[PDB]
């Protein structure tokens, strides 16, 4: 589904705050 | 995780939400806590921002 | 007297209104104040307890006096305002942008 | 109560918009070349105000009493000098000290006594044919004074006080403000040429003269005068003209405008900081020419509406009769405890009673009780001498 | 004599010095302490501030 190789697939799997003034 | 834990803190006071003391304490009088936790929570928005 | 260590059983001369869900209005339960929307929650407490906390060490959910049901806290305190312009010079529009 | 008009034909207001007006000088320190900001009372811009008319030519004369708030801008279009004096006060019926100052064609006499107001003041002047003087006539504002605080008396000179119908001439702008008892004045005079509504561009509020009086204005009204002429009788049923001129009343709120200073030093333009979604990056930038960009600007947060409270059912009342002036309580030694639940306990019934001395609250306020949920309430009663009171306090011995 | 709310407006002429120029010592103008040099200056201000 995503235009990776089978190699970046693979490292893939292994790699309530925002209310105090914790925004991302 | 280091500023969640300071917010429950009371930095001298008895407690730590702002609509608890002000619904026991009156404004003439609570000023000498709420300048506690605003002081005691710039220290660690300047550690952190380090 | 103490505080914020027993279920209420004392308080005054204060009198109990209706209660109102999916709203961002002000609740009171056994003198604990606070800001939220009171929606539903799947979790459930225990007969001999009442307060409930999380991992931020922050009031969730409290259970009701009355009903003795569960309902979640969820302050709509949470978004931000902003604004993004192409310029002075070319036109004189803008585009709020919520965050 | 005392002698008005008659036939009278009051047309409702109707409503106008502003162009950039109502701008002074915030403080009195010189800039040139530097953007400055503040937070002080000025005019909303593109804001909504009520619009008087005064048109005759028809029969309307309209000066209700409107509330005096934190700043009250006032911009007349007098072309024909209309527009007298103004009057200042709380309930102006002779009993506080109002403000008048009224500009009469002789003195500029600014008093603040006790006159007594009719139910409408205004001035009536007489034209005569021989001669082209308009001299005063009717002087119906006030009835008498007492004790007066403040008086003012200007430089002898001769009103011009024309006539003429069609265009405006002149441009008077008065900001009447009232920040802790001092009243401050800012006149502002600049020639207009058109036929009616609000001429644009931008204006610079100058100051006139400060007045300490410590008072407490509430309520004013803006006065007129009528003309008579040779052809009317001159009495007080149909024989008077109020001209046809219109003033602005509108209200100071408190906002945040980002004043340009040029190499003059003086007030040339004015940008918003908490209205458009434009001019507000200008303001927090602090600059005019906003490059193509990204940037942010305050935070979202919805306000409450309502306010519930859920306490458990406790209909019942806490007896006072054994727990506070008994018949007879313990010692200081062998103090007894007593336990109070299950009951609504509250102070304001007890000072019927027994009026306390002393109602000293350690670590909670004593306003606050009636607010909070009383938790394991213990009764420790004891009769101790009068001279070892102050030591019963958490932290004395 | 009498005290109220009123603002006063009745207190004591202020006794006024001379005027030294090209030193760095103290002045005091309308309750500023300040402590430089009055050198003379070309450019005009505001007649109201």
């Amino acid at each position: 589904p995503s235009k990776r190789s089978f190699i970046e697939d693979l490292l893939f799997n292994k790699v309530a705050q925002k209310f105090n003034g914790l925004t991302v | 995780n280091t500023l969640v834990k300071q917010l429950s803190s009371n930095f001298g006071a008895i407690s730590s939400v702002l609509n608890d003391i002000l619904s026991r304490l009156d404004p003439p009088e609570a000023e000498v806590q709420i300048d506690r936790l605003i002081t005691g929570r710039l220290q660690s928005l300047q550690t952190y921002v380090t | 007297f103490e505080l914020l260590h027993a279920p209420a059983t004392v308080c005054g001369p204060k009198k109990s209104t209706n209660l109102v869900k999916n709203k961002c209005v002000n609740f009171n339960f056994n003198g604990l104040t606070g800001t939220g929307v009171l929606t539903e929650s799947n979790k459930k407490f225990l007969p001999f307890q009442q307060f409930g906390r999380d991992i931020a060490d922050t009031t969730d959910a409290v259970r009701d006096p009355q009903t003795l049901e569960i309902l979640d806290i969820t302050p709509c305190s949470f978004g931000g305002v902003s604004v993004i312009t192409p310029g002075t010079n070319t036109s004189n529009q803008v585009a709020v942008l919520y965050q | 109560q005392c002698v008005n008009l008659t036939t009278r034909t009051q047309l409702p207001p109707a409503y106008t918009n502003s162009f950039t007006r109502g701008v002074y000088y915030p403080d009195k320190v010189f800039r040139s070349s530097v953007l400055h900001s503040t937070q002080d009372l000025f005019l909303p811009f593109f804001s909504n105000v009520t619009w008087f008319h005064a048109i005759h030519v028809t029969k309307r004369f309209d000066n209700p009493v409107l509330p005096f708030n934190d700043g009250v801008y006032f911009a007349s279009t007098e072309k024909s000098n209309i527009i007298r004096g103004w009057i200042f006060g709380t309930t102006l019926d002779s009993k506080t000290q109002s403000l008048l100052i009224v500009n009469n064609a002789t003195n500029v006499v600014i008093k603040v006594c006790e006159f007594q107001f009719c139910n409408d003041p205004f001035l009536g002047v007489y034209y005569h044919k021989n001669n082209k003087s308009w001299m005063e006539s009717e002087f119906r504002v006030y009835s008498s004074a007492n004790n007066c605080t403040f008086e003012y008396v200007s430089q002898p000179f001769l009103m011009d006080l024309e006539g003429k119908q069609g265009n405006f001439k002149n441009l008077r702008e008065f900001v009447f403000k009232n920040i802790d008892g001092y009243f401050k004045i800012y006149s502002k005079h600049t020639p207009i040429n058109l036929v009616r509504d609000l001429p644009q561009g931008f204006s610079a509020l100058e100051p006139l003269v400060d007045l300490p009086i410590g008072i407490n204005i509430t309520r004013f009204q803006t006065l007129l005068a009528l003309h008579r002429s040779y052809l009317t009788p001159g009495d007080s049923s149909s024989g008077w003209t109020a001209g046809a001129a219109a003033y602005y009343v509108g209200y100071l709120q408190p906002r945040t405008f980002l004043l340009k200073y040029n190499e003059n030093g003086t007030i040339t333009d004015a940008v918003d900081c908490a209205l458009d979604p434009l001019s507000e990056t200008k303001c927090t930038l602090k600059s005019f020419t906003v490059e193509k960009g990204i940037y942010q600007t305050s935070n979202f947060r919805v306000q409450p509406t309502e306010s519930i409270v859920r306490f458990p059912n406790i209909t019942n009342l806490c007896p006072f009769g054994e727990v506070f002036n008994a018949t007879r309580f313990a010692s200081v030694y062998a103090w007894n405890r007593k336990r109070i639940s299950n009951c609504v306990a509250d102070y304001s019934v007890l000072y019927n009673s027994a009026s306390f001395s002393t109602f000293k609250c350690y670590g909670v306020s004593p306003t606050k009780l009636n607010d909070l949920c009383f938790t394991n309430v213990y009764a420790d009663s004891f009769v101790i001498r009068g001279d070892e009171v102050r030591q019963i306090a958490p932290g004395q011995t």
